[PDB]
RNA sequence: CGCGACCUCAGAUCAGACGUGGCGACCCGCUGAAUUUAAGCAUAUUAGUCAGCGGAGGAAAAGAAACUAACCAGGAUUCCCUCAGUAACGGCGAGUGAACAGGGAAGAGCCCAGCGCCGAAUCCCCGCCCCGCGGCGGGGCGCGGGAAAUGUGGCGUACGGA
RNA sequence: GGCUAAAUACCGGCACGAGACCGAUAGUCAACAAGUACCGUAAGGGAAAGUUGAAAAGAACUUUGAAGAGAGAGUUCAAG
RNA sequence: AGCCUUGAAGCCUAGGGCGCGGGCCCGGGUGGAGCCGCCGCAGGUGCAGAUCUUGGUGGUAGUAGCAAAUAUUCAAACGAGAACUUUGAAGGCCGAAGUGGAGAAGGGUUCCAUGUGAACAGCAGUUGAACAUGGGUCAGUCGGUCCUGAGAGAUGGGCGAGCGCCGUUCCGAAGGGACGGGCGAUGGCCUCCGUUGCCCUCAGCCGAUCGAAAGGGAGUCGGGUUCAGAUCCCCGAAUCCG
RNA sequence: CGACUCUUAGCGGUGGAUCACUCGGCUCGUGCGUCGAUGAAGAACGCAGCUAGCUGCGAGAAUUAAUGUGAAUUGCAGGACACAUUGAUCAUCGACACUUCGAACGCACUUGCGGCCCCGGGUUCCUCCCGGGGCUACGCCUGUCUGAGCGUCGCU
């Protein structure tokens, strides 16, 4: 809701924050093994629960 | 009615984040939470949940202090004192 | 190790659901879910006989 | 041009104060210049700044512990801080005067019947 | 000098339902 | 807070300030709208700061 | 035969201690032996490869009697650079190819104090082993 | 009425301390089932076990006889072997079940109250001086404060002691 | 009323050594960004997932196609 | 003094054979690094089944189907590509208890601009709430914040082996305040007033605390402004509290 | 004829068995056997030039100092007038530092309200405003101070 306390919105916001790709020059490094972010989250596919 | 369309009606959170664990089980109502047991002093802790004793104990997490103190004891804990200085 | 095969809250769904009567994991959201649990012919369960120290 | 924690040793606390002010505003300029095209080399210079600021702040907070030490060193009752470490329950053991105490009874007795050096023939 | 790849997650069903439409009862 | 804001301006750039905005941001940052006295002319002072 | 108790002869506790090895301990496992000429010079065997040494590749596709300068060593891969030894890529522009320290021998040393000092540390130790046996 | 002792009891962000929570394999104190076996089952068994609660330490607990014995006697506690699936318990069914002696591991013994004698000979804290000072102590000096005769200290404790 | 080391215990912790053990559906749930992703309001439940090559030398360039894809060419002992 | 980079294991084979059989040998191919005979030892040692476990793949099958809520058509543009996108024009529908305009709860960036057309959007797409790159939420006056509500919940006390529980004025020395007055001490625009310490005097509240973004609760309106914000920004005019 | 179908074989797919590898487990053994109001375990939010996760760290934030070591780190860039008694890097770790919650401590748990003392800036001695710093929890022991009682008394 707009209506939020301020300990939601900098969960939310962190929630944010980690979901974009990951940097491609993560694949170039040497012992690498990361292909892509398996971590993202979608606002409609999975839900934060919070 | 008491399957999809009951389940329409849920719009009322029950529990929400605890302060000490972090897990959203603190009841609002109750003002209890119910993974950790706060505000009891003392954490909610069972022994016939192995696994769920194992997710939350001492290494589980940081070690902020306690991994500090187990390279200080390989030394005695000696304080106020450098290496010989060049 | 003696927990090998057991640390799971597996239970059978008992016959009428078309299945074999092997207990099986609870809980839905992820592949172990409804999946063979404990005994010896299933995959992550617990030995025959487990060895003894 | 460096800065090494050699140099700040024998600085003066003013000293230090106007070294870090420096480095502080030299830091903001540098946080306007990644936001505004800045070059390579001035957004390398961003962590050597950073830990420049870091190294005047272990000297000034070295330095101010020193002394500290030094005007509580006679004294009876310490800041909870300059008191040793070591753990808790270490900190609550009997210190090593009162260990050694023994009574006057147990005095008399190990002075009269000392343990004794013998030996027995084969 | 790559930039192929991509991937997102989603919720692993489970199919532990029971129809159950009838009963006779025919005793 | 925004007196906080207003002194910390005032003291880095000298300049005058009239008021402060604040809000906080959807990934948790706080944005400060700071206004200068009619006197000044933030676009001069944009320009000492390096922002334009 | 080894008879340390406290040390591992176990095969997976060796190559994790060699393959997650810090830095200053590569260093050590990056050694190259020095040539006939720089041995009896030296009374030294092995030493730590570096920077601007002189080798030549006495293994592999580029062995041979060229003596090339060290332009790199790449710790974390457990390779060294030499000049000359290179390929071309597709594109046609020239890449390094690494080679292994232990596959290389030192015809020439990067002098510097530290290095004399740990040439001389290594001869002398030998010299209380010949005066033992002798 | 006032003043002053004591006693009992209060309030202090009073000076200086200490406890709380965690972990919990092992340890101590409680509380404590039912699956199960008995081809049924209620006593019994499962089992003083699971679960529950409290408290620790590097170990804990125990421990220097209100003991064992009945011998030509042994001699704190703990552990190992054996005693011994034995004496005994038990719808005397199912089942359960120790000890002493003997051989070893280790080995260590002590302290009060009391009864008495010593001028409270005892203890805590504050202030000053010397020493030490990241285990806060040693010595000296205060007609400094308090504790303590509703009993501190030294001698002494069943092997006797003065 | 009271104290007391040793021999004893130790699936937690720190640091080590070994094995007639298992060898990626095995062995810990977890050889990998695993108590992770994901499910549940919650207590809780809980995976899948190892391997180019000696070395990235990881296929420049030409050509058809909007592209994905192809045809040549090239690297490699081998892209069979 | 076995075999093996002059090619191990594994795998494939209308190749040649052996054995009653369990099986095994050799040839050829692929493969790329280890393996086997014999005497003994050991076992988590031999699968067709268990509505067996886990993974994979079939026929069914280009099949059921992609049929609730009246409906589309013409031209042009971009483009490789148009029944579905955009613009224009027609024909229709929702018909102010709306398919309109705004909120609460919930979501959490889905909002806005630009780009892509791999995957997804059960046809397609030049499009999307997809993907990618960057932006966007401004307050004394609008809410929270404060009040108490049903209720929840410490302390005193009681109970309790114990973690704790009951209880909310009940077994409590429950006030740390004040007009004023008297004794002092400190300061300053040192004149005399503040502040400050003590004493006197006076004193019911009688229950800590939490509890509502719909209850109580002072006070902000008009105009303009953005891609996305505005009773918040700018212009103008006000107002409450201290 | 030719489809279609069946069998076998070559080749190609789909699939991921097998085999070989193992920085992982499992089991046994050894030594040590150390948390916390000096704020633990745990949790939250932050921190990198480019950095999502893991990892590490705490506004001194992928770390400061010191000591050892002795020329790197490395996916790209860069080089602070970084670079050999002007010491890269890694390791060790004794100095310093260490945000919010949490036994969690001013009261509450919304980033809500305070109170006392000191300091700095507005102002202009006080006030008033803003900022900074230090305190302000429960129990409990010793002592201190201030008290209470038709408790026991003594002198008045
Ligand atoms: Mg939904
Ligand atoms: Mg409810
Ligand atoms: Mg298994
Ligand atoms: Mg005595
Ligand atoms: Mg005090
Ligand atoms: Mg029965
Ligand atoms: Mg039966
Ligand atoms: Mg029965
Ligand atoms: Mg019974
Ligand atoms: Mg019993
Ligand atoms: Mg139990
Ligand atoms: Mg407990
Ligand atoms: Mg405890
Ligand atoms: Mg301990
Ligand atoms: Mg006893
Ligand atoms: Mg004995
Ligand atoms: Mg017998
Ligand atoms: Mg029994
Ligand atoms: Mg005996
Ligand atoms: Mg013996
Ligand atoms: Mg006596
Ligand atoms: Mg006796
Ligand atoms: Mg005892
Ligand atoms: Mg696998
Ligand atoms: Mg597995
Ligand atoms: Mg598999
Ligand atoms: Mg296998
Ligand atoms: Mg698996
Ligand atoms: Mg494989
Ligand atoms: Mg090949
Ligand atoms: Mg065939
Ligand atoms: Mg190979
Ligand atoms: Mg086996
Ligand atoms: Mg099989
Ligand atoms: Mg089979
Ligand atoms: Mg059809
Ligand atoms: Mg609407
Ligand atoms: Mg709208
Ligand atoms: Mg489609
Ligand atoms: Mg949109
Ligand atoms: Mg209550
Ligand atoms: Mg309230
Ligand atoms: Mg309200
Ligand atoms: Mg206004
Ligand atoms: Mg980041
Ligand atoms: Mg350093
Ligand atoms: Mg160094
Ligand atoms: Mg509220
Ligand atoms: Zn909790």
């Amino acid at each position: 809701s707009s209506h939020k306390t301020f300990r939601i919105k900098r969960f939310l916001a962190k929630k944010q924050k980690q979901n974009r790709p990951i940097p491609q020059w993560i694949w170039m490094k040497t012992g690498n093994k990361i292909r892509y972010n398996s971590k993202r989250r979608h606002w409609r596919r999975t839900k934060l629960g919070l | 009615t008491k399957g999809t369309s009951s389940f329409g009606k849920r719009r009322n959170k029950t529990h929400t984040l605890c302060r000490r664990c972090g897990s959203k089980a603190y009841h609002l109502q109750k003002s209890t939470c119910g993974k950790c047991g706060y505000p009891a002093k003392r954490k909610r802790k069972y022994n016939w949940s192995a696994k769920a004793k194992r997710r939350n104990t001492t290494g589980t997490g940081r070690m902020r202090h306690l991994k500090i103190v187990y390279r200080r004891f390989r030394h005695g804990f000696r304080e106020g004192t450098t290496p010989k200085p060049k | 190790s003696e927990l090998a095969g057991h640390q799971t809250s597996a239970e059978s769904w008992g016959t009428g659901r078309a299945v074999a009567r092997i207990p099986r994991v609870r809980g839905g959201g992820t592949h172990r879910s409804g999946q063979g649990a404990f005994g010896n012919m299933c995959r992550g369960g617990r030995m025959f006989a487990p060895t003894k120290t | 041009a460096k800065i090494k924690a050699r140099d700040l040793r024998g600085k003066k606390k003013e000293e230090l104060l106007k070294q870090l002010d420096d480095l502080k505003v030299e830091l903001s300029q540098l946080r306007v210049a990644k936001v505004t095209g800045g070059a390579a080399s001035k957004l390398s210079k961003i962590r050597v700044v950073r830990k420049s600021i870091a190294r005047v702040l272990t000297v000034i907070n070295q330095t101010q512990k020193e002394n500290l030490r030094k005007f509580y060193k006679g004294k009876k009752y310490k800041p909870l801080d300059l008191r040793p470490k070591k753990t808790r329950a270490m900190r609550r053991r009997l210190n090593k005067h009162e260990e050694s105490l023994k009574t006057k009874k147990q005095q008399r007795k190990e002075r009269l019947y000392p343990l004794r050096k013998y030996a027995v023939k084969a | 000098f790559v930039f192929g790849p991509t991937g997102m997650p989603g919720p692993t069903p489970s199919g532990t339902n029971v129809g159950s439409s009838g009963r006779s009862p025919s005793v | 807070n925004k007196h906080q804001i207003k002194q910390a301006v005032k003291k880095l750039y000298d300049i005058d300030v009239a008021k402060v905005n604040t809000l906080i941001r959807p990934d948790g940052e706080k944005k400060a709208y700071v206004r200068l006295a009619p006197d000044y002319d933030a676009l001069d002072v944009a320009n000492k700061i390096g922002i334009i | 035969m080894k008879f340390n108790p406290f040390v591992t002869s176990d095969r997976s506790k060796n190559r994790k201690r060699h393959f997650n090895a810090p830095s200053h301990i590569r260093r050590k496992i990056m050694s190259s032996p020095l040539s006939k000429e720089l041995r009896q010079k030296y009374n030294v065997r092995s030493m730590p490869i570096r920077k601007d040494d002189e080798v030549q590749v006495v293994r592999g596709h580029y062995k041979g009697q060229q003596i090339g300068k060290v332009v790199q060593v790449y710790r974390k891969k457990y390779v060294i650079y030499i000049e000359r030894v290179q390929r071309e890529k597709a594109n046609g522009t020239t890449v390094h190819v690494g080679i292994h320290p232990s596959k290389v021998v030192i015809t020439r040393l990067k002098l510097d104090k530290d290095r004399k000092k740990i040439l001389e540390r290594k001869a002398k130790s030998r010299q209380v082993g010949k005066e033992k046996g002798k």
